[PDB]
């Protein structure tokens, strides 16, 4: 469903129906909800304590279905442009894409084959540099993320006498904003997130009614505007 | 058996990352733990003290085809000079560093005492110290020209009691096996002294059944507290 249905919908499910209406919002304001209620129901779908269901990323073919056109795959680019201080001294910094949101596989191809990276904890760090051998196992690699700036820096650990030869992260892209018109104004323009054109929802149709269901609850909540409202609703933003 | 498959075996053996509840090693942990179970074996099946073979060091074919590629002989004719013995006739030989077990062990003599005789082979007998004094004057299980009596003595020494001049000690003992290790390892690490990898010099017979009681150790190594 494009834009002007998300709006026209809203309008009929926000104040169209109800018996003493409320004031119409502005399409800025719709197009602000139905951003946060995207990024909420992706953040709700993606952590199974998050919804109902107690179901995850791949927990059944809807959540596979409802990230299906958010899943994309990238390359980490080496980060030897400029010299920085790597944490550990046998690391190699890469550089991951700009528009990730989430991490759900990354893979290493060396000299010695693929090798699945696994991203250990700082207190797994500590546990596994106080062993003797301090390498990953056969098929995997390790990983801890470093000095970030503008974007995310990420720390490769391989086996000794192995070279990297490619760095594959299979990621969730950043959802983009649904904006409903133009923002462009004389007064100022304004933007979602940096972007004032009209802008679709690039996600898979499965969820739009989830998003302006969730984007109807958040206006209704805004406009009652009390304290327990926003705290009771702001349990799901996650 | 290589060290990959050795590797890809002992993975599937422990069952690792599957859904079940498993064991993953480290390559250096199954190195460790492949060359204890190698060394085990070994000296079990050496002693005679394997429950499963009960045979002795070259008691059967089996046995045999196992420890064969151990089996080094050794020739020597340098004696060390400054040590003090139990005897005035007594010469002392350097062992070769890596021997297990000496298992066969014979000393040729050169004296003009011996006549016609000279040149002869002579069975190194393995004599304790308690027999020592009452077998200086034994002519028959004493030093002569076909017997003589090595007893052991420190620094990795074999002294040699014979009547007449010993010129040569030949030795065939069981050396120590190259370490089974699956990865070059990293600076500081090793597994007796090797840091590269180390490919198992046994036959493959013996492969897998080293195999299972890396396993096994394994099993016992992460199940001996709970």
């Amino acid at each position: 469903m494009n834009v002007n249905e998300f709006s026209n919908e809203f309008d009929v499910l926000y104040n169209n129906i109800m018996s003493n209406a409320a004031p119409g919002l502005n399409e800025y304001e719709k197009s602000v909800l139905l951003t946060k209620a995207q990024e909420e129901i992706v953040k709700n779908y993606f952590e199974p304590a998050g919804n109902k269901y107690g179901k995850g990323l791949d927990d059944s073919p809807k959540r596979q279905i409802d990230f299906s056109e958010l899943i994309k795959v990238g390359e980490g680019v080496l980060n030897t442009s400029a010299p920085t201080i790597t944490f550990d001294k046998r690391a190699k910094v890469y550089d991951l894409p700009a528009d990730l949101f989430l991490v759900i596989n990354e893979a290493v191809d060396t000299n010695a084959g693929t090798k699945q990276i696994v991203p250990i904890s700082y207190s797994d760090y500590t546990r596994l540099m106080s062993r003797p051998y301090k390498e990953p196992v056969k098929y995997q690699a390790w990983r801890i993320i470093t000095t970030s700036i503008n974007n995310i820096s990420v720390e490769l650990i391989v086996n000794s006498n192995e070279t990297i030869t490619d760095y594959k992260v299979r990621y969730i892209r950043r959802p983009a904003p649904i904006i409903t018109t133009n923002l462009s104004s004389e007064y100022g323009d304004v933007t979602i997130n940096g972007v004032s054109t009209v802008s679709e929802c690039e996600l898979n149709p499965i969820i739009h009614s989830e998003i302006l269901q969730r984007a109807v609850e958040l206006a209704k909540a805004a406009y009652q505007g009390d304290l327990q409202a926003s705290v009771e609703l702001g349990q799901r933003s996650e | 058996m290589t060290n990959k498959e050795f590797s890809d075996g002992f993975s599937t053996l422990l069952n690792s990352f599957g859904i079940t509840p498993n064991i993953t090693l480290d390559e250096y942990e199954k190195s460790t733990f492949l060359t204890n179970a190698q060394e085990q074996l070994i000296i079990d099946i050496y002693s005679g003290r394997n429950i499963i073979y009960g045979k002795s060091f070259e008691q059967t074919e089996e046995i045999r085809r196992y420890l064969s590629n151990l089996v080094e002989t050794y020739e020597t004719s340098t004696k060390v000079t400054g040590k003090l013995g139990l005897s005035k006739d007594s010469v002392f030989f350097e062992i070769p560093q890596d021997t297990w077990f000496i298992t066969y062990e014979v000393a040729f003599l050169k004296d003009s005492r011996l006549g016609c005789l000279d040149g002869i082979e002579a069975s190194v007998v393995p004599l304790p110290q308690d027999d020592l004094y009452r077998a200086k004057d034994n002519p028959f299980r004493g030093p002569s020209k076909d017997r003589v009596l090595r007893l052991d003595i420190k620094s990795d020494l074999a002294e040699l009691i014979s009547k007449y001049n010993v010129d040569k000690y030949l030795m065939r003992y069981i050396s120590q096996p190259t370490p089974i290790i699956l990865v070059d390892l990293p600076d500081g690490l090793s597994i007796n002294g090797v840091s590269t990898e180390s490919e198992c010099e046994l036959n493959p017979v013996v492969h897998r059944a080293i195999l299972e009681r890396a396993v096994q150790l394994a099993i016992i190594s992460k199940t001996q507290l709970t």
